[PDB]
RNA sequence: CUAUGUAGCAAAAUAGUGGGAAGAUUUAUAGGUAGAGGCGACAAACCUACCGAGCCUGGUGAUAGCUGGUUGUCCAAGAUAGAAUCUUAGUUCAACUUUAAAUUUGCCCACAGAACCAAAUCCCCUUGUAAAUUUAACUGUUAGUCCAAAGAGGAACAGCUCUUUGGACACUAGGAAAAAACCUUGUAGAGAGAGUAAAAAAUGAUCCCAAACAUAUAACUGAACUCCUCACACCCAAUUGGACCAAUCUA
RNA sequence: GACGAAGACCCUAUGGAGCUUUAAUUUAUUAAUGCAAAACCUGCAUUAAAAAUUUCGGUUGGGGCGACCUCGGAGCAGAACCCAACCUCCGAGGCUAAGACUUCACCAGUCAAAGCGAAGAUCCAAUAACUUGACCAACGGAACAAGUUACCCUAGGGCAAUCCUAUUCUAGAGUCCAUAUCAACAAUAGGGUUUACUGGAUCAGGACAUCCCGAUGGUGCAGCCGCUAUUAAAGGUUCGUUUGUUCAACG
């Protein structure tokens, strides 16, 4: 029902952490925290896990 | 379970019937209790053993003396079935520091000098 | 689990030290007594402990104790208890530094 | 098949009764098959008296959470929370124990205090006490029995499994008949001294089971408890500390 | 009679040796092929047989069958803490930092003032990485191992809920009537019920709750015998067919 999916940064990159998404949902985009800037960045999934 | 025994306090009310049956009087009470052992510390719970190590009551009979305050009395009422307490008597009053090498305590409870 | 007093009336407790930990709100905060996500009850400022009875008077925010104080009749109140801690030490003292 | 014999005459025999006895028979002589192998009219039968795997030497002082043992004198502290484990016949950690060392509070404890849904318990000022915490260093015990009590399981029983508070035992001594577990009692030696503690019954199957006693004044008897004269380290298991030392060799 | 001086049966061991396999791991050896090597051998791979090494988790009706095995919530555990269950009823798989709590160890786990910034373990492999996962659910986890030993060997351990029977109220009956008989329930007494989810011969000692013989009461026996009741343990208490949880039937 849910995956956990290494969401990915753009500005700043190399950032990774294993976030959740109902698997019944699309692609997923947050707005959230880059720390190597310290600022609000948009982050998008790369590759399901 | 077998648990620690509080005594309520209606038991220690002296009347008028105890008061002329020992040699006592509600005023004016007693400095010092003389207190002995008559009764073995064995067989009987850990918080009684402790309690008799505490007040020198170790050896058999062999009186020995404490104060007459609440302090020690909430202690007694703990080992009040295992010893023997009865009221110091001054019929001469205390010893000077001549005559306290020549007392003696005689079993009525009186400590006087020379014999 | 162990979900019970840790610090009892008349105890010295510094700052951060954990005064109950309980499961519901068997005994709630006071002065300079705070509480986290789990209701352990913990020593803000320190000093000594005391416990006390007082009038309970919930958030309106909240809503299944703002209803049930609707429900109770004139003259009636809540008590509960709470648990205090009065500070030993004041704040700070002053102390010549320069003298120019 | 029976009897004798069972350290026997014999580590399988003797006496009788029996099956075969010109055959797939029986037998002397030399040779062959060799150990996870041989041989087997398969019975795990036999391979030098003990073969579901010979015997000897070596690896080998195999390994053994199992059984059994473990040697001079004397003194002293010294016991039944628990957790994990191809783990409950054991180990490791903790708890308890011991020694040395540092420091200052430890135990008992009234008043106050601990929730909405009976016993007691927790916490501390004082008080009686002298112990407790900390550090350094090791071993050993660990899932015990009975009795009083409150519960759960089997009736509220089966002398029943289990949890909890306490006591005793595995330490001395006296009593209830004998008696680990009930009652009395602890710190230890000598005495041809003394005082006590507990402690006596009322009105089915070998062979009953102390003997007796209705009425002379309630006191006495009774310990390693206590006192007395003298002397003192001189009554626990596992473990731990200490003081001595037999005999031999050497300087 | 001195539990008088070999052989069995039950349980345990992370003992041993096996047997079978559709239990795990292997193809080293052989046989087929297939591919390179100069008509045969050498090297590699795949498939098979043949073997080879290896293991048999835990709590339990009565051992087996069958369940469960980690974590969480309610009574036992009435009022700080803790306390068992194959006892009782159910589900789950932003950074930095004073002080503390804890599932009685450890490993894990839990709360957190201020301050700065935004609003189910270890090892392994893939990885630049920022770190990452399945199994480990026997949930403190051997990386991968089952069924079974009637041929086995060694070390070792070994005051009854439901009920049977007699006495109490007679109350129900008995052609009239409780007592001439059963006497229902219950109560008071003495005695057991282990499986499912050891006789015979020989010699017998003893009790009486007496089968016979002996003594006595009542009778509805008008009488021997019958019936019940009291007393009585000196004596006696058969031979056979069929069969051997041991009785039962039959002459
Ligand atoms: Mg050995
Ligand atoms: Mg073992
Ligand atoms: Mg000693
Ligand atoms: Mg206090
Ligand atoms: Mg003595
Ligand atoms: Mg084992
Ligand atoms: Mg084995
Ligand atoms: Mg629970
Ligand atoms: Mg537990
Ligand atoms: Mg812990
Ligand atoms: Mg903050
Ligand atoms: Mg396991
Ligand atoms: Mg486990």
């Amino acid at each position: 029902k849910n995956i956990l999916v290494r969401m990915v940064s753009e500005a700043g990159t190399g950032f990774c952490f294993n976030t959740k998404r109902n698997r019944l949902r699309e692609k997923l985009t947050l707005l959230h925290y880059d720390p190597v800037v310290k600022q609000r960045v948009l982050f998008v999934e790369k590759k399901k896990i | 379970k077998f648990t620690r025994s509080r005594i309520p306090e209606k038991v220690f009310q002296a009347s008028p019937e105890d008061h002329e049956k020992y040699g006592g009087d509600p005023q004016n009470p007693h400095k010092l209790h003389i207190v002995t052992r008559i009764k073995s510390t064995r067989r009987r719970p850990y918080w009684e053993k402790d309690i008799i190590k505490m007040l020198g009551l170790e050896k058999a009979h062999t009186p020995q003396v404490h104060k007459n305050i609440p302090s020690v009395n909430a202690k007694l009422k703990v080992v009040k079935h295992l010893i023997r307490i009865k009221p110091l008597k001054l019929p001469q009053g205390l010893p000077a520091e001549e005559n306290m090498s020549n007392t003696c305590l005689k079993s009525t409870g009186e400590l006087v000098v020379q014999w | 689990r162990r979900q019970g007093i840790k610090k009892m009336e008349g105890h010295y407790v510094h700052a951060g030290n954990i005064i109950a930990t309980q499961r519901h709100f068997r005994w709630h905060p006071g002065a300079h007594v705070g509480v986290g996500k789990n209701k352990c009850l913990y020593a803000l400022e320190e000093g000594i402990v005391r416990y006390t009875k007082e009038v309970y008077v919930p958030h309106p925010r909240n809503t299944e104790a703002v209803d049930l104080i609707t429900r109770l009749p004139k003259g009636a109140v809540l008590y509960k208890t709470f648990v205090h801690v009065v500070p030993a030490k004041p704040e700070g003292t002053f102390k010549l530094v320069a003298m120019l």
